[PDB]
């Protein structure tokens, strides 16, 4: 059981790795037209 | 179950190389 | 001025894509077999569908940086 | 040249990567065509250089040279 | 503008001109300003493979 | 300085994206290690040319102006 419960919340620490590299990148990307 | 044990270990790794 | 030509010329080898030039061949087998040598339910359709997209897409990732090894 | 409330959530991350990886696929396309039609230029304007180089070159010299020899 | 100078300034050797001595002051400047921007990159590519 | 056939294709899939992983780990590893070579090369050369700059400009004026007094 534990296994799956494990991968399941490893996904779940990808996922939010991932939304959270993408929110800098975003606001990167306004500091990017900002100075264009 | 080998298949299974072989993708719950390599979602770790994952998430292992992500953490450091 | 040639070295200058040179090292432009060798800059447009080493930085050509597949999405720009075809590595051939005759070419590989010109530099690369003799003259170094002679040189020096409907959620269970989820991950069914989008892990082997991620799956392709990363395998394409990968080939398209060997080819740009095999210019460099 | 060429030519149950966190199995839930797992599902809904996993199709979030997915369309991500989509958008970011159709943009560096986008890109890669900005990139081929400025290199077809570059090697347009490298022919037509040329041809001002030696042209240019030709057009200065030749009439007194010729008058001379 | 070192160069620019070398033909206008008197060659005595009983003191120093002013317009000479601001020109290797600001001389002395770039170049502390060049190594502590050495200094400053040093800093920034560091990391922990490298650098406790 | 640090002293279903469809169920398969997918967990091939991630199977893949954790071995491709690993061996670019080693492959970053020892190319960590050729740079920290590099960076050990280059503390003995900031070491050697300033001596080398403070000896050679020593060396070039103190005999005259050692006599000089
Ligand atoms: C479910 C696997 C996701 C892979 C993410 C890769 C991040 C570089």
């Amino acid at each position: 059981h534990d296994e799956i419960k494990s991968g399941i919340d490893s996904t779940n620490y990808i996922v939010k790795q991932i939304k959270e590299k993408n929110a800098y990148d975003e606001e990167v990307g306004n500091w990017n037209l900002v100075g264009q | 179950p080998q298949d299974l044990k072989e993708a719950v270990e390599a979602i770790k790794y994952i998430a292992e190389q992500l953490e450091s | 001025m040639l070295i200058v030509m040179n090292c432009v010329i060798v800059l447009n080898v080493s930085l050509r894509t597949p999405n720009t030039h075809s590595l051939s061949e005759k070419i590989k087998h010109l530099f690369l077999g003799f003259l170094p040598k002679y040189l020096g339910a409907p959620e269970i359709k989820s991950c069914v569908e989008a892990c082997n997209f991620i799956a392709k897409s990363t395998k394409e990732q990968n080939d398209s940086g060997s080819e740009n090894e095999n210019w460099v | 040249m060429k030519r149950n409330p966190d199995v839930k959530s797992a599902i809904e991350g996993v199709k979030y990567i997915a369309e991500h990886m989509k958008s970011d696929e159709e943009s560096s396309n986008a890109a890669e065509e900005w990139k081929y039609v400025a290199m077809v230029i570059d090697h347009i304007l490298l022919c037509v250089f040329m041809l001002i180089c030696i042209i240019g070159t030709v057009s200065v010299f030749a009439g007194r040279l010729i008058e001379l020899s | 503008f070192l160069l620019l100078l070398a033909d206008k300034v008197p060659e005595t050797s009983l003191s120093v001109p002013i317009i000479i001595r601001y020109l290797m002051f600001i001389m002395i400047l770039v170049a502390f300003s060049v190594i502590l921007s050495v200094v400053v990159l040093n800093l920034h590519h560091r990391s922990p493979n490298t650098h406790t």
